[PDB]
C-alpha cells in the first residue's frame, strides 16, 4: 500500500576498530501480508524450497535477519509445501525480523501475498521486482555480509 | 551447467530435482542456493520427503553417514562406530580397531 | 523533537529452530544530534566512561548494534573524556546503528544534545527517563540478549 | 557497598574507580559495567590514561601480562614469551626452558 524504501548497507571493520560502510538504495513495497513497519537486520537469502514446515528440524538462524526470497517461475514447483503466505509465516517464525521476496519471476504472488490482510503477520513483508530487484540480488549474491534497512514513509 | 536439476538459476542454483536425485541447501554466508545431489555430504543422508527426495542431517554427533536420522553408519574422520553412535574413545570394555574404526569386547 | 517508540524484545529459540518471543514497550525522545529514522539492533550497554576516543584501541563489535547507555551522576564522571554528543559519535563509528541514553540521573544531558555544537549524526540518538528508562534498564541489567526497535512515526 | 569504588551504581557497576586500583570494564552479554581491581586480568595492564589509571589490553597476542602496550613480560599457560613477543612453540634458533617457558 506503501512505498517501502530498501537501504543495503555494506560494511567493513576498519582494523581502527571503526567502521566504514556503502550504502545501496532501492525500492519496494509493502504487503498487506504483513505489518506496515520499519525494520533492520542481518541479510539472509533463503531459498524458497528452504522454507517447508515439512521438515521437522531446519538449520538454525540468528534472531533478527532480514530473509530475501528469489521466487521461481510459478511453473517450477508443481506444489509447494505452502503458500508464499505460508513461506512467509515460516521465515518470520525462525527468527525473521522482515522478509523481502523478489518477485521478478513472480508477480501473483502479490494477489497471494496481500490476499491474507486480515490475519496480518507481527512483521513486515515486502516485495521487489525489476531493477531494483536485481541490485538487490546482486549485493547478495556477490558480499559475504549485508545489513538491510526497509523504512515506512 | 547446473546438475542434476529439472529447474535450475543463477540466483537459486538448482531447484525441483531431476528423477530420484536428492535436493540440498548449500549456505555460504548469506547466499543459499539449492544442489541436486546423488549422494550426499557429511553429516547427511537421502530423506524420501513429502515434497520431494530431499538430504537431511544425520543426528548422531559427529556422524558422516546414516541410514536414518538416528543410527550412524560412517562414522567422521578420527572417531569410532559403535551402536549407531560415534566416538573418540572407546567406551569401557571396548577396545579400538583403528583399521575399520570400529570397536570390540 | 519527535517522540521514539522502543520496543525491547526478548527471544528464545525452540529446538525445532522457532523462536518465540516477548516485547517490551517503552517511549523516549529522538534528538537532534541524531537523524530522525526508525532503527534496529540487537542491544550492547556500554559504561559512559568506555566511550572516549582516547584508548589505542578496544574490543570490536558486530556492525549494527543499538547502543544504551546508562549516565551517572555528573559529579561521579566530572571531567568526561568527550561530549554525550562525543560518545554517540563514537558509538556510530564503531558500528552502532543507534544510540539509547538513560538520562534519568543527568537531565543536563538532554540539553546538552538536542543543542548540538557538533554537527548531526546520521543515525537516531534516542533518550529515555523515568519508568521507561527504569522499564529498559531492568531488562538491559538482568538477561544475556535482547534486541531493540526503535520507530520515528 | 562496591569494591575499590568511590561512585557507584547498579547498571553501571564502579564508576571511576579509587586511583590505587585499576579500573576494567567487564563484559556480560550484553552487560558492561566497571570492576576496580588489585592487578588486571590476564590480557591487560595497569596504564594511566589520561582520564584515569585503567587496565588495557596488550597489543601481544596470548601474553598474559603486559608492561607497555607492545612489550610482553609473561606469556599465558603453555606459551613462550621473550623480546615482548609470545610464541606458541619456542621458534627455530634457540631452545626452550619449559621450567621458565622462555626462548
Ligand atoms: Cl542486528
Amino acid at each position: 500500500k506503501e512505498t517501502a524504501f530498501v537501504e543495503v548497507v555494506l560494511f567493513e571493520s576498519s582494523p581502527s576498530g571503526d567502521y566504514t560502510t556503502h550504502t545501496t538504495g532501492l525500492t519496494g513495497r509493502f504487503s498487506r501480508a504483513g505489518a506496515m513497519l520499519s525494520a533492520e537486520g542481518e541479510i539472509v537469502q533463503m531459498h524458497p524450497l528452504g522454507l517447508c514446515n515439512n521438515n521437522d528440524e531446519e538449520d538454525l538462524y540468528e534472531y533478527g535477519w532480514v530473509g530475501v526470497v528469489k521466487l521461481e517461475q510459478p511453473e517450477l514447483d508443481p506444489k509447494p509445501c505452502l503458500t508464499v503466505l505460508g513461506k512467509a509465516k515460516r521465515a518470520v517464525q525462525r527468527g525473521a525480523t522482515a522478509v523481502i521476496f523478489d518477485v521478478s519471476e513472480n508477480p501473483e504472488a502479490i494477489d497471494q501475498l496481500n490476499q491474507g490482510s486480515e490475519d496480518p503477520l507481527k512483521r513486515p513483508v515486502v516485495y521487489v521486482k525489476g531493477a531494483d530487484a536485481i541490485k538487490l540480488m546482486n549485493i547478495v549474491n556477490k558480499q559475504k555480509v549485508a545489513r538491510a534497512r526497509i523504512q515506512h514513509l | 551447467i547446473c546438475k542434476g536439476c529439472l529447474s535450475c538459476s543463477k540466483d537459486n542454483g538448482c531447484s525441483r530435482c531431476q528423477q530420484k536425485l536428492f535436493f540440498f541447501l548449500r549456505r555460504e554466508g548469506m547466499r543459499q542456493y539449492g544442489e541436486c545431489l546423488h549422494s550426499c555430504p557429511s553429516g547427511y543422508y537421502g530423506h524420501r520427503a513429502p515434497d520431494m527426495n530431499r538430504c537431511a542431517r544425520c543426528r548422531i554427533e559427529n556422524c558422516d553417514s546414516c541410514f536414518s536420522k538416528d543410527f550412524c553408519t560412517k562414522c567422521k574422520v578420527g572417531f569410532y562406530l559403535h551402536r549407531g553412535r560415534c566416538f573418540d574413545e572407546c567406551p569401557d570394555g571396548f577396545a579400538p580397531l583403528d583399521e575399520t574404526m570400529e570397536c570390540v569386547e
